[PDB]
């Protein structure tokens, strides 16, 4: 040809790193050779040749992906079948992984006659091969052809797909199982009943737990292809067995895909079969399962039968739960604590109060933060269910104790809820034993916490009015500008920085603007490099009048402080306000 | 438990990290490699007792869980 003695030197190439840059661009070479030349000696070369390193092969098989056209089109695509059937048999999976990817791809680019002609034959070649690899690499080629061949070919494929599900090598059986999924979708009921199912069963009960496992995965999709009528007769016996399975890994499968199955099965089979099962999962020996179960709690209940719901939950689920709250595994606890608050708009005020608060409360006190954390996050809700007053005579307490929780997150958590909380409780109530709480945070060991606490005020004001700010907050804040610890005085200038945003002109100017300007003479330069930044912040709020009267004046003197930082900022202010 | 006989230093040996080791895991792999020169066919848990052939036969991931199992089997086998 032309590069048939040029690419060869490019290949035999002393180094390997360039044979990548060669095959990677093995499409501008097919462009070169005509569609009669690409398949003339270009494909017959890449066949009985190329033995390079696995990565080169990866390159080749990938490239042989986009090619259906660079050799003709749906008329000739079946000229790519022999160079793959070779790659799809190498031992390193990463490679044959791709190859089968390409195979599957260009399969569509075939013609009904093309398939029963060359493809399907290769599918029997791989599947019959000596090397388990090949048969494995085969498994992923049935789902594609079958849909478009003869009722005689189908008769073979299926038959073939069966010997695989029983292969001597688990590798392959796992393969077939990991493929029982889709291949069942392209079959037509009659089959799926008298074939998939049997395979699905055998596989769900195969010696290797690593396969029954892969079987169960298939369950949902299968069950999603049979009207309710049959499921009780086909899927259930198996699915039933699953939940009990010797291998936790399998029970886990069932557990984890539990909701999905619900919606797959039906609403009645759910209480007839699943619900009992769910109970044993939650009671399961292996935590990794109990946990995987606990997550499913809420959604499971929600999607129960519109009617029996309240019943089953209270009679079946609810008791297990109450046992889970005391679980040993920091996880199961944790998992559950996340979804448990979800059983209220589902159960009921009273019920919740009698049956759930103790639970929540048990959790609000857990020694684990991921838990304490998980419970705090859904409170905003339950308050909808049980009365607001009920909330204060049961949880309010825990919540307060929570606000002095050891862990900053937990604290943080309480803080972000507080605004919403107060709101609900009423200003007058807050004023009592909540205010004090919100102010302490302004001094938390951890910055993130203090910062949040500060915002909290702003939020709190927005919810309660500047009047409120004025006689309840502003004070304690300015008073805090007295504390000997220089850090705290800063916190003070910060609150001012925040409150000013929502207290309006007339209040900033007569209760804060002052204290701000005063601290501008703090023995600690830091307080002062910040006092500038502040006068800058609460600048636009003020009026051109008050500004040039007290701001600019006792702001200028600042550009004449020692510490450069002070200066750095002091004037930066004047650079925005126009001074 | 896990003798420095079956496997010395976990994470490593399992992936040729420990040098000139003398644990079965390490050694058995060598048999595997060696044994795979004269032969072209892919080795399989029956014919090989190497940690990897094992894993693949039961499709288990690389973790101490799987290391323990492999040992129980190499044990039952070394003892009649
Ligand atoms: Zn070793
Ligand atoms: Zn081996």
């Amino acid at each position: 040809l032309y590069p048939i003695a040029v690419l060869i030197d490019e290949l035999r190439n002393e180094d390997v790193q360039l044979r990548l840059n060669s095959i990677k661009k093995l499409s501008t070479i097919a462009l070169a050779l005509g569609v009669e030349r690409t398949r003339s000696e270009l494909l017959p070369f890449l066949t009985d040749t190329i033995y390079d390193e696995d990565e080169v092969l990866l390159a080749l098989a990938e490239q042989l992906g986009t090619f259906t056209t660079l050799v003709g089109g749906p008329e000739y695509v079946h000229c790519l079948l022999p160079p793959l059937e070779s790659l799809a048999t190498v031992e390193e999976t990463v490679v044959r992984d791709k190859a089968v990817e390409s195979l599957r791809a260009i399969s569509h680019e075939h013609s009904p006659s093309d398939l029963e002609a060359h493809f399907v034959p290769l599918v029997k070649r791989l599947a019959g091969g000596d090397w388990f690899t090949s048969r494995t690499s085969a498994c992923g080629l049935f789902s594609v052809c079958y849909p478009r061949v003869s009722s005689a070919v189908k008769a073979e494929l299926r038959q073939y797909f069966r010997n695989l599900c029983s292969d001597d090598t688990p590798m392959v059986r796992r393969a077939a199982a990991s493929k029982l999924g889709e291949f069942a979708k392209v079959l037509e009921l009659d089959n799926v009943k008298s074939e998939i199912i049997p395979m699905f069963s055998n596989l769900a009960s195969d010696e290797q737990d690593s396969v029954r496992l892969l079987a169960v995965e298939a369950c949902v999709n299968i069950a999603q292809l049979l009207p309710q009528e049959d499921l009780e007769a086909l899927v259930m016996p198996t699915l039933r067995q699953a939940a009990e399975d010797k291998s936790w890994r399998v029970r886990y499968m069932v557990a984890d895909k539990f909701t999905e199955l619900q919606k797959a099965v039906g609403p009645e089979i759910t209480k007839t079969d699943l619900v009992p099962a769910f109970q044993n999962l939650m009671k399961d020996c292996e935590a990794e399962v109990r946990a995987a179960a606990s997550h499913k709690v809420k959604e499971f209940c929600e999607n129960l039968s519109a009617d029996c719901r309240e019943n089953v939950i209270m009679s079946q689920i609810l008791p297990c739960i109450k046992e889970l709250v005391s679980d040993a595994n920091q996880h199961v606890k944790s998992a559950l604590a996340s979804v448990i608050m979800g059983l209220s708009p589902i159960l009921g005020k009273d019920n919740t109060i009698e049956h759930l608060l103790p639970l929540f409360l048990a959790q609000l006190k857990d020694e684990c933060p991921e838990v304490r954390l998980n419970i705090i996050s859904n409170l905003d809700c339950v308050n909808e269910v049980i009365g607001i007053r009920q909330l204060s005579q049961s949880l309010l307490p825990a919540i307060v104790e929570l606000a002095e929780d050891a862990k900053w997150r937990v604290r943080l958590a309480i803080i972000e809820y507080m605004p919403l909380l107060a709101g609900q409780l009423g200003v007058e109530f807050f004023d009592e034993k909540l205010n004090s709480l919100c102010m302490a945070w302004l001094v938390d060991h951890v910055y993130a916490i203090r910062e949040a606490a500060t915002s909290n005020l702003k939020k709190l004001v927005e919810k309660f009015g500047k009047e409120w700010a004025h006689a309840t907050i502003i004070p304690k804040v300015l008073a805090m500008s007295g504390d000997p610890n220089y850090l705290h005085r800063m916190t003070t200038l910060f609150c001012i920085n925040v409150l000013s945003e929502v207290c309006g002109q007339d209040i900033t100017t007569k209760h804060m603007l002052p204290t701000v300007l005063r601290m501008a003479g703090d023995p600690v330069a830091n307080v002062r490099f910040n006092v500038a930044k502040s006068l800058q912040k609460i600048g636009p709020i003020l009026d051109n009048s008050t500004l040039q009267s007290e701001v600019k004046p006792i702001l200028e003197k600042l550009t004449q402080d020692q510490d450069v930082d002070v200066k750095y900022f002091a004037q930066e202010a004047l650079t925005v306000l126009s001074l | 438990g896990v003798d420095a006989m079956y496997c010395k230093q976990w994470p490593e040996c399992a992936k040729k990290m420990s040098a000139n080791c003398i644990c079965l895991l390490c050694l058995l792999r060598m048999k595997h490699e060696n044994r795979k020169l004269y032969r072209k066919d892919p080795l399989v848990w029956v014919d090989c007792y190497c940690f990897d052939c094992f894993r693949m036969w039961f499709g288990l991931d690389l973790c101490e869980g799987t290391l323990l199992l492999w040992c129980d089997i190499i044990g039952q086998t070394t003892y009649r």
